RNA sequence: UCGAGAGGAU
């Protein structure tokens, strides 16, 4: 791997290093190991960095994996927006997948929740388990046809 | 002899025309192709009512195919548009009324020629409304075939109409325009592989200019002066008067643009 | 089926004038006149016999839509000199040189053998 | 087709049963069909299982021997490197379909678009029987003035597109004008 | 299906020598570039109009209704 | 999801699409039919009863007319038969259904509906002809072709509706867009084509041409440029004339390959003030690009004139590229004689390299590399052998193409080209690919019946030596079909899962909105960012601007940036400011002068504790570059004159602008901890280019002119910041399941494959690794 | 289309006088672009006008056959011969103008097909029409004057634009506004409709 | 007309590629797009 | 130029579609996956002609 | 309102570089040794062979429209057969009294090394270049 | 109204 690196006159050169790569993963008895760095070394398994480096070395694991994805098909998105994604998955304390069984399962009201997937089996439980909506959700006043707080709908207009 | 554009005949037919344009601007050279292919006055079918069509091509089929074919348009000035005249519909000073009719009366394969085109309006004694015959055989133009038990009865109505509305009224058909044919203009840029000058044909125009010095220079402020030109015609009206009444329509076109500017 | 009937190229509508005529503004001596049911046809030598003229500082014409027949001419003349001027005499300057092109032609033909 | 020894490996159709086989197509007197060089033993019938063992030839002229100046415009085509034929191919255009085998120099054209036109071919107006005027189907479009194609396949023939054709000939100027 | 009357791109009258154009390739024994040529056919785009058609009005007299 | 998520409205329409040059952008072309039919409630006011009582009277059958008229009793009245249809009376306060008229605005669809700029307001265009046309330069935000693509339209039916679509969705508002913190609209195809070739230096226009496209600009001033040669003949270059389409104020500068101050290339692009100096324009230059003519123009002038901007380009070009004309042959395709020969040389060396290899390992004299099987190896060297004779041999062509070639010319502007459909049409096609590996043995030990069984050569493989041009035989015919299919499968593959995959982030990140507090939160109220993107500000008003702290040798570093008033020979010369002479010594003052210098010491090891790689092009929300030049050319500020501005001006100044800019508002000190968190990269680069060696010396600045910069900076700043209410969160589902639905073609898992183990945590992934360091 | 996969409609109709000629006076019956050209790969189509120009002039038949031994430089000995740029160029004059195009023009016949998708086929609007029987929302299909789907896909679009007073009309004065009554013990619309 | 009548369906580990065995007897090129591509097939 | 081939049921013509299927009778050996109790099989599909 | 800069060159290198109607210039100013010029010319109307020796010129006039000439009652200022007129995008020194100035005369440009220029070539928009036989 | 097939789009 070459690498740029700071000169002791300080300007910015080349400094190639060796670097091994692998077929396999298991980082607790891989960085615990002479000879390495174990203060940089890198899988692209983020499930792996989330259990063993905890949870906010995982955040930035997740999104260089993102990154790596965009930037193999040239193409270039600004920050914040996979940055959103990815502390969305993280904020709930583990990996919230993005999935039926996933981010879905959370509390977010249940008619956002019925929107999206496993729609009336989610209606039984609230039924059981006896839910009141909070109905500030988008897809809440979307079902309902009202002015969502959407911009817009955030705040109410009254005269001086 | 006249002060102005300069016209040498090369060859003329009874459908082409061979001239040289000489001394004449270039908007000039292309306002007239474009006045003289659409915004000539010519007679041609623009309505068409069928009685009894036994045949196996649709009416419109048909009727598209009528349209097309020429008729004569020599006196076309004495003849009106319809929209300009006071009649009902159509009359016989605007109108050219015709008739088809046609049977299988024979276990051959009956053709029906556009020379089986008869008129039933009175013509008011001008060169008006008779479809062109250029077969050697002097059958006109295969409209439609017909089986024996088949029949087709037909009125066509010829109005005067612009090329513009509709191509049927198209008093000409392809004009041939070079001009400068050793580009020492320099119009456009020679695309090539090894050699531009062995790539490319010399047009037959190219022995009437002066070929020109490599070791000279570019002729610059040069402007196109000199166009080659060669008129086909339909046979609706005959090649001299294509160019003529183009440059007459033109020349009228120009004359509706002043009377409009001292109205105002 | 929501194509225009097809005599709205040469046919004037209902209220249409030929000629509109307006100033231009942001120019001294400018004017823009709004040909109807007019293309390339006449407005090339309108515009490429405006240059042949000495006192004409601008001519150019553009058609705004092909869609539509019309086209738009912008005139710009020396001081003292109305365009509607400048385009009359070029107008006239055309007529001339077609007027002599019909009989040096109808002389030339008839010369001609066929 | 099928190859066999001799004095070598050569094919068992010759031009003397070609010869009888467009014998029989100008009488359109011991007539000669493709039954007749089935039954006679110069053409099989291969299947993908039985194909596993046999080597067939691309071209006829596979067999002829070999012993320089060429046309360098044309493909380059490998010696085939091979001598011991059991069969030989028809004519490598033959694994085309009937809507593949409308298009014009498949062999100079990427692949998605000889299957991007294949779909669409059967979406063009024509002719599809002399008898539109005598049936009443659902929907039908007919074009006007259908013409032949000024490049055909030659598997055109068999296909019958000339004498039933689906379009016409355009003059077609590739030009940037206008921006239309 | 049967003879254009004018040529699609010049609007050349081809529609008089179909008659012609079949008698001379076989009365006289023609090939069809000297037939197209005869005619008065010279610009390509009027010579597709005849050599690429295909006269199905033939086929079309056959049904007897 | 099917009648409450999404359910068909009426007030719509739909039809196909079609190109006009003569259209400005935001118009749309909708027919007389489509207007006809919908309707927009208009009620009567004194202001429009004039317009409303003949329209009624003009009918609904022919347009401008109205359909329906309402009354107070709310009992419709029936326009297409009634009675009283030419005898009516308009009341004050009644409801009038009239057409779409001209400039009215509506909405624009194209499904997919990947994009919030894939649904876009526009002004109508009624037009006779039956197609929706539209403008060339919007077709990436819908992906829009014209091959018979359909597209869908809305109509609001109230005044508060009409202004969303105005003031929020228009196609102005949405040029500069947040994904990819860029212009999604940029000259495509023609003008693109022809704008290069317009701005040639051998490319020079007569005075006949150049008046016509003078008076295609539309808001054109009136005044003949002054031509580039007088003498002989008045010409004009193409970069005279086009420069008159570019607004005044407009300064641009790009360097890339060649590019010096002359240019010999022509490379490179230098504009200022509305006039372009010398270059080439191309995709670089006016492509939908970071950091283009539409980024600067849409930054600095505002929507509306760079929307009127991308007609007024294409009005001028496609007039030019109409005259001028451009076509493709197929001597565009042929290369010479000569290099066909060593292009087939350049196969055979690489055959019998492969052929070398193949005895080689045949002896097992094969050496296995480590990690991989001695097959494996095999397979790597003769794929890696034969692609380089497939790049070389197409950049062996590539050469060859004549500075005439239209497919090469369509590559130099980027309108449609790339290189390796060169290589395919003219060179070698190359070798196809099934399932990652070459054409693998469906057939025992043989890829086609018609070679000897184990055969691992190139031609019994995969391996297409002739080209488009030359003709693929029948056996690489096959193989040609054989990967083709796959691509075919890969295509219809993959935007099932892609759009599988936008609906799961949206539907993840729908209650994502900026709240009054700077802080992501959602419809419970649990707080996912604090500051929106880490910075607080919109990714729209966002460009990329190097920090020259990070890079340079210290010593390079400290003569830009040292001024030691106490020394002689590293001061700031009396000639650079009125005060020079009376400042030197002056203890009370290099104080300042020392902390400002600690502080941007402290800033450069700050930073390089963060960007480790070095490279300080990062994007950040105010273009200073483009403010300074702005400065430079608005006071015309001498490189001789003295300054007006003492040290205590520049220092206290730029030190007391950093209080000004504001992202949180709050009045504790957690919250200002957290403001000044926000804005410290952004005064990082603040502090770097208004420092006071730099403010003096490189751009030499006065008094009133720096005074102007604090206040553009700090304005600048307020606009680019989050709005509270905009959902981000739906905005960066779509930002990236857009570009996932254009991801389509030394082995591991990338792109959409990767992508969804990514999302859908996979317990076991398909290539995990450990990069060891 | 044509027979390579190039699709494409009608941008505009010009008439003859519009449209650039030749020398000849020949004039294209259709213009294609040729950015269409190089990102497809459709050489066959290139060579297809090569060959039925060199068949229009000769009257002879086109071999388009595959796996033939008919090379591009064979077919362009032979247009030499009728007096073309062998490559199929043609010095192109401008029809508004008449002045000669600075680019050669490719110019030649080529089999086109008309497909089956027409505009007025497929043209399709809608204000306040008929109502579905079990939701009191529009119709399905062109073929009943049916209304277009404000989808879910295109509801996240709106959302993302902040317009939400749009997205109210589009969701209830656009099909399928209702009222109805609920009652404030139990939250359950049981209450008797009473209006007037 | 005359594509139907050779069309084929299959009823549905890596069938939809085109097989070597293909050689001869199904059409390489001629399939649908998206829905069923490689499934269903001409002869 | 008809060519045949199909059925004309209520007017309607209807083609009968081939339909594709494994041969019958025929002995194939199959890899299981890795996470499998099984690792090979012998599949025969049996049924009489 | 008058000329600003006068010399005479001989042209040490002509190269058309990939153009046509367009070549690069290269020429020293004779009777000096510390100036040069590197110039873009237009070969179609005025041929510049190499080693040719061209007086050379630069004025500031002889805003508005430019109005075509019209008559010979307007009077060039220009007893030469090629003329030119640019803008000056940027100045700079290739050391301690040395001076070189930028032109773009409509992407055709000029690069003038020297030293004594220094009471002409401001930093104005206008300028022009004037070149004889 | 429900179920089936066929194309059009990316
Ligand atoms: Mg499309
Ligand atoms: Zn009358
Ligand atoms: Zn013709
Ligand atoms: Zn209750």
């Amino acid at each position: 791997y070459d690498r740029k690196v700071p000169s002791p006159t300080g300007e910015y050169v080349k400094e190639p290093e060796w670097v091994l790569e692998t077929d396999g993963v298991n980082l607790s008895e891989v960085m615990t190991v002479p000879g390495i760095d174990p203060t940089r070394i890198y899988t692209n398994s983020f499930i792996d960095i989330m259990e063993v480096l905890g949870i906010e070395a995982g955040r930035a694991a997740l999104y260089k994996e993102v990154y790596n994805v965009i930037a193999s098909d040239g193409s270039y998105v600004n920050y914040r927006h996979m940055a959103l994604l990815v502390d969305v998955m993280t904020t709930q304390g583990g990996l919230t997948s993005v999935t039926r069984h996933g981010f879905n399962r959370s509390n977010t009201g249940a008619l956002m929740r019925c929107s999206f997937e496993e729609t009336v089996e989610i209606l039984f439980e609230a039924g059981a388990s006896a839910e009141l909506d909070d109905c500030r959700g988008v897809s809440e006043n979307v079902i309902l046809g009202q002015m969502a707080p959407i911009g817009t709908g955030a705040f109410d207009v009254m005269i001086d | 002899s006249e002060e102005g554009p300069q016209v040498k005949i090369r060859e003329a037919s009874k459908d082409n025309v061979d001239f040289i344009l000489s001394n004449v601007d270039l908007a000039m050279a292309n306002s007239l192709r474009r006045v003289m292919i659409a915004e000539i006055p010519t007679l041609a079918i623009d309505s068409v009512e069928v009685e009894t069509n036994t045949t196996v091509l649709a009416d419109e089929f048909i009727a598209h195919r009528l349209g097309l074919i020429p008729l004569q348009s020599m006196d076309i000035e004495q003849l009106e548009y319809s929209r300009d005249c006071f009649c009902e519909d159509h009359c016989d000073k605007c109108s050219v009324v015709l008739t088809l009719q046609a049977f299988g009366e024979s276990e051959s394969t009956t053709n029906v020629y556009s020379k089986d085109l008869v008129i039933v309006s009175n013509l008011m004694g001008r060169n008006i409304g008779h479809p062109i015959i250029q077969d050697k055989e002097g059958n006109g133009v295969l409209i439609c075939k017909l089986r024996k038990g088949q029949e087709l009865k037909l009125t066509c109505v010829a109005k005067k109409g612009i090329a513009k509305e509709h191509a049927k009224w198209g008093p000409a058909a392809a004009i041939e325009f070079e001009y400068d044919p050793w580009n020492k203009l320099k119009h456009t840029d020679y695309w090539y592989e090894q050699d531009s000058a062995k790539e490319w044909p010399q047009s037959k125009n190219c022995e009437y200019e002066d070929p020109p010095n490599e070791g000279d220079p570019f002729d610059y402020k040069a402007q196109a002066d000199t166009f080659y030109m060669n008129v086909e015609s339909v046979g609706s009206i005959p090649v001299d008067q294509v160019v003529v009444r183009g440059i007459d329509t033109l020349q009228k076109k120009v004359a509706s643009i002043l009377l409009a500017l001292t109205q105002m | 089926m929501n194509a225009p009937d097809r005599f709205e190229l040469f046919l004037l509508g209902e209220g249409e004038s030929k000629l509109k005529i307006d100033p231009d503004t942001k120019a001294p001596n400018a004017v823009v006149i709004t040909f109807e049911k007019e293309d390339h046809t006449l407005g090339n030598l309108i515009r490429a016999e405006l240059l042949n003229d000495r006192k004409v500082l601008f001519a150019a014409y553009k058609v705004e839509h092909p869609f539509f027949a019309r086209f738009k001419l912008r005139i710009q003349t020396t001081e003292g000199y109305d365009p509607k001027d400048a385009l009359k005499n070029a107008c006239n300057s055309i007529i001339n040189k077609l007027g002599a092109l019909k009989t040096n032609f109808e002389t030339e033909w008839n010369l001609q053998t066929l | 087709f099928i190859v066999e020894d001799d004095g070598h490996k050569e094919l068992k159709v010759r031009k003397g049963h070609i010869a009888k086989l467009m014998a029989t197509e100008y009488q359109d007197v011991e007539e000669y069909t493709w039954s007749s060089l089935l039954n006679e033993g110069l053409v099989e019938y291969i299947d993908a299982e039985e194909e596993e063992s046999i080597l067939i030839a691309m071209q006829p002229e596979d067999l002829e021997p070999a012993e320089l100046d060429v046309d360098p415009a044309k493909r380059i085509r490998v010696s085939h490197h091979a001598t011991t034929f059991t069969h030989c191919e028809i004519h490598p255009s033959m694994i085309l379909g009937v809507a593949a085998s409308i298009i014009p120099f498949p062999d100079h054209n990427q692949s998605p678009r000889n299957t991007y036109q294949s779909a669409m071919g059967k979406q063009a107006m024509g002719v599809f029987l002399t008898n539109y005027n005598v049936r009443m189907d659902t929907m039908a479009n007919i074009l006007y003035y259908p013409q032949k194609p000024l490049g055909t396949t030659r598997a055109m023939e068999y296909l019958k597109f000339r004498e039933l054709p689906a379009g016409q000939n355009a003059i077609v100027a590739i030009a940037c004008y206008s921006g239309y | 299906m049967i003879v254009p009357v004018r040529c699609f791109s010049c609007g050349k009258v081809v529609g008089d020598k179909w008659e012609s154009y079949l008698n001379l390739l076989q009365e006289d024994e023609l090939d069809e570039g000297t037939a197209l040529s005869r005619l008065g056919l010279k610009r390509y785009c009027c010579r597709r109009m005849i050599l690429t058609h295909v006269d199905l009005i033939e086929k079309f007299l056959r049904y007897n209704p | 999801r099917g009648n409450l998520m999404g359910k068909r409205v009426d007030f719509s329409a739909r039809t196909v699409i079609s190109g006009d040059p003569n259209l400005e952008l935001d118009q749309v072309g909708v027919p007389k039919s489509i207007a006809k039919t919908l309707t927009y409630p208009e009620v009567v006011t004194p202001y429009n009863i004039d317009r409303l009582t003949q329209l009624v009277r003009n009918g609904p059958n022919e347009h401008p007319g109205a359909k329906y008229v309402i009354r107070d009793s709310g009992d419709r009245i029936d326009l297409r038969y009634s009675k009283r249809a030419g005898d009516i009376q308009l009341q004050y306060g009644w409801k009038v259904e009239r057409h779409i008229m001209d400039n009215d605005p509506v909405l624009f669809n194209r499904q997919p509906s990947l994009h919030k700029m894939s649904m876009m307001a526009h002004r109508v265009k009624v037009i006779p002809y039956s197609t929706f046309r539209l403008n060339l330069s919007v077709t990436s935000p819908y992906n829009a072709d014209f091959d018979g693509d359909e597209m869908n339209l809305h109509v609001p039916q109230s005044e508060e509706t009409r202004a969303e679509l105005s003031q929020l969705c228009a196609v102005p508002l949405q040029i500069v867009s947040p994904q990819s913190n860029k212009p999604c609209m940029g000259i495509v195809q023609d003008t693109l084509c022809g704008i290069r070739k317009l701005t040639l230096r051998d490319t020079f226009i007569e005075l006949d041409q150049v008046l016509n496209m003078l008076y295609w600009v539309p808001d054109w001033d009136g005044v003949i440029p002054t031509p580039a040669i007088i003498k002989p003949k008045p010409l004009w270059s193409g970069k005279q004339i086009l420069s008159v389409a570019i607004p005044n104020g407009i300064h641009l500068q790009r360097f890339d390959e060649g590019t010096t101050l002359l240019s010999p290339k022509d490379n490179g692009m230098l504009i200022i003030d509305g006039q372009i100096i010398f270059g080439v324009v191309e995709k670089k230059t006016v492509g939908s690009s970071n950091g283009g003519l539409i980024h600067v123009v849409t930054r600095e002038k505002g929507p509306q004139v760079c929307a009127k901007l991308f007609g007024n380009i294409q009005k001028v070009v496609n007039f030019w590229l109409l005259h001028n004309g451009f076509s493709t042959g197929i001597g565009d395709t042929i290369a010479d004689g000569p290099t066909m020969r060593e292009i087939t040389e350049t196969i055979a060396e690489a055959k019998k390299k492969v052929l070398d290899v193949t005895k080689e390992a045949q002896a097992n004299l094969l050496t296995a590399k480590h990690g991989m099987t001695l097959r494996e190896s095999f397979e790597d060297n003769v794929v890696r052998f034969l692609n380089e004779a497939r790049d070389k041999a197409g950049r062996l062509a590539e050469v060859n193409l004549k500075d005439l070639n239209n497919v090469k010319q369509m590559v130099m502007a980027g309108s449609k080209g790339s290189f390796i459909n060169i290589a395919q049409m003219s060179a070698c096609v190359g070798q196809q690919s099934v399932e990652g590996k070459r054409i693998a043995f469906g057939f025992v030990d043989r890829t086609l019946p018609h070679f000897s069984k184990d055969d691992y050569s190139p031609e019994s493989k995969g391996f297409v030596e002739n080209s488009y041009l030359r003709g693929l035989t029948p056996q690489e015919f096959f193989f040609h079909a054989m990967g083709g299919r796959e691509g075919l499968i890969d295509t219809a593959v993959k935007t099932a899962e892609t759009g599988y995959i936008q609906r799961r982030l949206v539907k993840a990140l729908e209650d994502i909105m900026v709240h009054y507090d700077n802080t992501t939160r959602n419809s419970l109220g649990n707080v996912i960012q604090f500051i929106y993107g880490e910075d607080g500000m919109d990714a729209a008003h966002i460009e990329k601007q190097s920090l020259d702290t990070i890079g340079g040798s210290d010593a390079a570093f400290e003569k830009r940036y040292r001024v030691d008033l106490l020394n002689t020979d590293h001061t700031l010369d009396p000639s650079l400011l009125e005060s020079g002479s009376e400042i030197l010594g002056d203890l009370k003052l290099q104080v300042l002068l020392d902390e400002e210098y600690k502080q941007l010491v402290k800033d450069r090891k700050f930073l390089r504790e963060v960007f480790v790689d070095g490279e300080a092009n990062w994007p950040l929300p105010v273009n200073i570059r483009r403010i300074i030049q702005n400065a430079q050319q608005t006071f015309h500020i001498d490189h001789t004159k003295p300054s007006d501005l003492t040290i205590k001006d520049i220092v206290l100044g730029v030190k007391d602008l950093q209080e000004n800019l504001l992202v949180l508002r709050g009045k504790n000190e957690i919250i200002q901890n957290a403001q000044r968190d926000a804005v410290t990269l952004f005064c990082c680069l603040l502090r770097s280019r208004l420092a006071t060696r730099r403010v003096l010396q490189e751009y030499r600045l006065t008094k009133q002119a720096f005074d102007w910069v604090l206040s553009n900076i700090e304005a600048q700043f307020l606009r680019s910041v989050v709005h509270p209410g905009e959902m981000v969160g739906v905005l960066a589902a779509q930002s990236i399941g857009e570009p996932a639905t254009q991801m389509t073609l030394k082995k591991v898992t990338s792109g959409v494959p990767r992508l969804k183990e990514i999302l859908n945590v996979a317990k076991n992934m398909k290539t995990p690794s450990l990069t060891v360091y | 289309a044509s027979r390579h996969g190039q699709k494409g409609t009608i941008g505009i109709t010009y008439r003859r006088e519009d449209m650039p000629f030749t020398a000849e006076g020949i004039v294209p019956d259709l213009i294609i672009n040729p950015h269409a050209i190089p990102s497809r790969m459709t050489v066959a189509h290139l060579i297809e006008c090569l060959l039925s120009k060199v068949a229009a002039l000769s009257g002879n038949e086109g071999d388009a056959s595959p796996f033939t031994d008919i090379t591009v430089e064979g077919i362009s000995k032979l247009l030499r011969e009728h007096g073309y740029q062998s490559r199929g160029f043609e010095v192109m004059y401008n029809g508004h103008t008449g002045k000669k195009l600075m680019a050669q023009i490719f110019f030649g016949p080529t089999y086109y097909q008309r497909l089956r998708h027409m505009v007025d086929d497929k043209i399709h609007a809608r204000a306040r029409g008929p109502m579905q029987v079990l939701t009191r929302q529009p119709v399905e299909g062109r073929s009943r004057d049916g209304g277009l789907r404000f989808g879910e896909m295109e509801r996240d679009c709106m959302i993302a634009h902040g317009a939400a007073s749009f997205l109210k009309e589009r969701l209830m004065e656009a099909s399928d506004a209702f009222r109805v009554h609920i009652c404030g013990i139990c939250g359950l619309m049981t209450v008797i409709a009473k209006l007037n | 007309t005359l594509s139907h009548l050779r069309r084929t369906n299959t009823p549905i580990a890596k069938p939809r590629q085109l097989h070597n065995t293909h050689w001869g007897l199904v059409c390489p090129a001629e399939t649908p797009e998206g829905q069923a591509c490689g499934l269903v097939k001409n002869l | 130029f008809d060519m045949g081939g199909y059925f004309i049921i209520n007017g309607s013509e209807k083609v009968l579609i081939a339909q594709e299927r494994s041969a019958g009778n025929i002995v194939q050996v199959f890899k299981k996956a890795a996470p499998s109790p099984i690792s090979h099989v012998a599949e025969i599909r049996s049924a009489l002609e | 309102s008058n000329t600003l800069f006068d010399d005479i060159f001989q042209v040490s290198e002509v190269d058309p570089g990939r153009y046509n109607k367009v070549c690069r210039i290269e020429a020293a100013s004779t009777t000096q040794d510390q100036c040069k010029l590197t110039l873009d010319i237009n070969v179609e109307l005025f041929p510049v062979a190499a080693q040719d020796s061209l007086t050379v010129t630069i004025a500031s006039s002889l805003t508005r429209s430019w109005r075509p000439p019209q008559a010979g009652d307007r009077s060039l200022a220009d007893d030469y057969d090629y003329v030119m007129y640019g803008t000056a995008y940027k100045f700079e020194e290739v050391s301690k009294d040395l001076i070189a100035v930028y032109y773009s005369f409509g992407g055709l440009l000029m690069r003038l090394e020297g030293n004594y220029r220094n009471l002409n070539n401001l930093k104005q928009e206008n300028a022009y270049l004037l070149i004889r036989r």
